[PDB]
């Protein structure tokens, strides 16, 4: 399912990551609603400054702090999770 | 401390 | 056919020409959208201070944080990009 | 000021 294509974190983020974007999945069904929902416990459980993207076709380029970094897909989902300020 | 860019694409 | 919508936006319109002008440029060029996403926010870091952060896609959703006065979200035709400063 | 959280749906 969780096939990680790219990741710069501890592998316990990389789960806490995983499963909240499971969560944020199942319980909705608006991209921005899940990028929402993963993106703000991130920052309530890592501290801010999170950033989520979650499509189906996006390309990007972004800076990260290091080991906080995480580009994976979900099913037909990506879902690109990481932190910056 | 430090920071590191990526790219991603589908 | 490149016709650019701000849906979004904090930014100067000044800063928030530029953005359309240098997606343009990276649309008409390069054919991955990680490519148009990098060309963009090396553009900004070198002409605009780091730490900037672009999205080019199709089908996406994003929650962000951003300065004050750094951020937009538009589409160039049929394409949308993601464009704004954090850290 | 400074920090503004914000959402965007294609």
């Amino acid at each position: 399912k969780a096939v990680i294509k790219n990741a710069d974190m501890s592998e316990e983020m990389q789960q806490d990551s995983v499963e909240c974007a499971t969560q944020a999945l199942e319980k909705y069904n608006i991209e921005k609603d899940i990028a929402a929902h993963i993106k703000k416990e991130f920052d309530k459980k890592y501290n801010p400054t999170w950033h989520c993207i979650v499509g189906r076709n996006f390309g990007s380029y972004v800076t990260h702090e290091t080991k906080h970094f995480i580009y994976f897909y979900l099913g037909q989902v990506a879902i690109l999770l990481f932190k910056s300020g | 401390v430090g920071m590191h860019s990526k790219g991603t694409q589908t």
